[PDB]
């Protein structure tokens, strides 16, 4: 109905046709997207609404698809999991509160907190061991550590998620070894490239300092933790380490990436992720794994058999025919001469010919190919009019038989 | 054609007793002791601690039995008499460690002896008598 | 609307923006994170439809370089493809825009560039059109 501006009549309005389409949420499952296997289903789980519903987001979940607010506090919608089901609570509870009042309630609500992080969040909080909430302040070297690898190694690929990860922990146990060494001593980390087993390197680093394993982080270590957990370069961790004035940013930076990545996720589970995806689209996102040349394939086919149909009396005989389609703007035998004042437009125009062609294309298109590469015309800058020129066309009519005669003056 | 090393942080200790298995302990006092003692009739020591000539015990007790600091010690005399003083945030890179109270330059647990162990031990213990320390 | 059809027999729907790019009115636009991965854009690409690289998903001229040639290794001869950069990215737009035109200045298949999450001013909008030496430029208007 856009497509032929019918749609603007229910308004009382002239037909208003538009000139194409873009659709971001229905090819959120095609196959060809990097989109987790989970995402995908969650994806296709919802049902969508319809337009005059659509605005049913900002308030509560409506067809699978909820409104929350990002960093910069602008809308966004995404699909109504656990864990953005979270975000939207602490955007109406934590995050709306003023500066001053922001962090008595972090203190007061610090267990709930701590809980829903751990049960409904992409990012968990970082001082848990074995199920117990706890603080950076009260868990030993190892368990740090531990809950390194545990967090930052992924154990189906064997390997660190990211690198800058991998330099995390390893930062930390050369701190460590820093922390109870007593004199000058050689590194047991030589190189980070030994954490690619990371439980070996473990049990090596804290044999060598066993007091490591049952003491609790030094203060100083607990302010060096916390600072390397803000270094610009490098990936975002992946938990919440602190509650403080700086909670919204800890729980908000780098939501995106884990719908496509749920082998680094805490359990594999997408109801701790955030999936971006439209009320109003997600009606038509039902099969998964649908080819992207197939969907694009049917909503073209779709509109050329309407078409067709309404316009062409589905007789394909009726359609006109060029030779290419393409390359407009949206805005038998002849003598050509150039002159200063002629218009370069008008000059190309009339060498390349009323016929859609190669003659066409060859004085037309603005641009060629070279192996992969776009490169300017190199026939209309050679033919580009000046004063002397002088082009000959003969048989312009037969376009396999035309040929184009350039002349100009040469010693006379 | 075309190793790292770890230098010592110091790690300060309370230094609570060392308790050992209770077969040891057992063998220690006379087998006929369990029991036989009203144990809210004995006194004992839980915590201790003094403002000396020589700092904190610690300190002292350093001084005391071995003539010398240790890193620890160093650093604690150091933190003491306020020559480094703990420094967390923008230094225009980001620092968390010792810094030199007067100067706020950063400082390693390596270089507090060679920094400033010589004015520890001048203005330490017994020494002549200084009249800023007693209204002039 | 109209149907046209090239001497192969291939059908389209004949509109200002298809008579232009020679391809189906239809596009997949900049999403990030789906657009980001190099393999769908060259997917959407090959399959003979409009796509834009996102360029929020990338974070320096190394990075989205190293994508830009992954696209361009996957897609056939001939094709090309657009990037997608957001305006509220003022890092992005300063280390983008001079990558898209010195790999513009190469001759690389960018064939157009669209603005997100704003509208640049009368100026930028200048600069881009002139200095990018693309063939059409996307807005968002919100």
């Amino acid at each position: 109905p856009y497509l032929t501006g019918e749609w603007s009549t229910k308004f009382d309005y002239p037909p208003m046709p538009f000139d194409g389409f873009l659709f971001g949420s229905r090819v959120m499952i095609a196959k060809e997207v990097k989109t987790s296997p989970d995402a995908k289903k969650c994806i296709a789980a919802c049902t969508g609404v319809p337009d005059d519903k659509w605005e049913q987001t900002y308030k509560k979940p409506t067809g699978g698809i909820v409104t929350v607010r990002s960093e910069m506090g602008e809308p966004i919608h995404k699909i109504a999991t656990r864990g953005v089901m979270l975000w939207k609570e602490f955007d109406e509870t934590i995050f709306n509160l003023p500066k001053n009042k922001l962090v008595p309630t972090l203190e007061a609500k610090r267990d709930y907190i701590i809980s829903r992080l751990n049960a409904d969040f992409q990012k968990p909080w970082f001082a848990t061991v074995n199920g117990q909430a706890r603080d950076l302040a009260t868990m030993t070297y190892e368990e740090v550590a531990k809950r390194l690898v545990e967090l930052m190694f992924i154990r189906s690929t064997n390997s660190w998620f990211d690198v800058t990860w991998r330099t995390f922990t390893g930062d930390f146990l050369r701190r460590v070894e820093e922390r109870f060494t007593k004199s000058k001593t050689l590194s047991l980390i030589q190189s980070y490239s030994l954490l690619d087993k990371p439980d070996e390197a473990i049990e090596k680093v804290f044999n060598a300092y066993p007091a490591a394993r049952e003491q609790f982080l030094n203060a100083q270590d607990i302010d060096h933790f916390l600072s390397m957990c803000q270094n610009p370069m490098q990936k975002p961790v992946p938990f919440v380490p602190v509650l403080d004035r700086r909670f919204e940013i800890f729980f908000k930076k780098d939501s995106l990436w884990q719908s496509e990545h749920l082998e680094a996720v805490v359990d594999q589970d997408v109801q701790r992720t955030c999936i971006l995806h439209g009320p109003v689209a997600a009606q038509f996102t039902k099969v998964i794994d649908e080819p992207i040349k197939s969907i694009m394939d049917g909503i073209h086919d779709g509109h050329i058999k309407k078409l067709l149909h309404q316009y062409y009396g589905d007789d394909e005989s009726k359609i006109p025919a060029v030779e290419y389609f393409g390359g407009e703007s949206p805005v038998d035998s002849a003598v050509f001469k150039a002159t200063s004042s002629t218009d370069e437009e008008s000059w190309f125009k009339a060498l390349a010919g009323s016929e859609i062609n190669w003659r066409h294309a060859s004085f037309l298109c603005s641009f060629i190919t070279q192996d992969k590469m776009f490169v300017s015309n190199p026939i209309r800058k050679v033919f580009k009019p000046s004063q002397g020129m002088v082009v000959e066309i003969s048989n312009g009519n037969t376009s396999s038989k035309t040929v184009v005669t350039l002349s100009e003056p040469v010693q006379g | 054609n075309g190793q790292v090393e770890i230098q010592p942080r110091a790690n300060i200790q309370l230094d609570f007793p060392e308790l050992k298995p209770y077969k040891q302990v057992k063998q220690i006092a006379p087998a006929e002791l369990e029991g036989l003692l009203d144990l809210e009739r004995v006194i004992v020591v839980t915590g201790f601690a003094e403002v000396g000539p020589w700092g904190s015990a610690r300190t002292r007790w350093e001084m005391e039995a071995f003539g010398e600091f240790s890193l620890e010690g160093c650093v604690e005399m150091a933190w003491i008499m306020g020559f480094i003083s703990y420094h967390n945030g923008n230094l225009g890179r980001p620092y968390t460690g010792w810094v030199d109270s007067k100067t706020k330059e950063p400082v390693d647990d390596k270089d507090v002896k060679a920094k400033y162990e010589t004015s520890i031990l001048e203005h330490s213990g017994i020494r002549l008598i200084e009249p800023e320390l007693f209204n002039g | 609307p109209k149907l046209i059809k090239n001497k192969s027999g291939k059908i389209f729907v004949e509109t200002k923006f298809s008579k232009l790019i020679g391809r189906p009115p239809l596009l997949v636009p900049g999403m990030t994170p789906c657009t980001v991965s190099p393999d769908f854009v060259a997917a959407t690409t090959n399959a003979g439809y409009t796509i834009e690289l996102a360029g929020g998903g990338y974070f320096s001229a190394a990075g989205m370089t190293a994508a830009i040639d992954s696209v361009v290794s996957q897609i056939e001869k001939g094709s090309t493809f657009g990037i997608n950069l957001i305006y509220v990215n003022p890092f992005m737009l300063q280390w983008g825009i001079p990558l898209i035109k010195e790999l513009r200045s190469k001759g690389y298949p960018i064939q157009f560039l669209t603005i997100g999450a704003g509208v640049p001013s009368l100026e930028v909008a200048s600069e881009y059109i002139e200095t990018l030496g693309l063939k059409y430029l996307g807005l968002k208007p919100g």
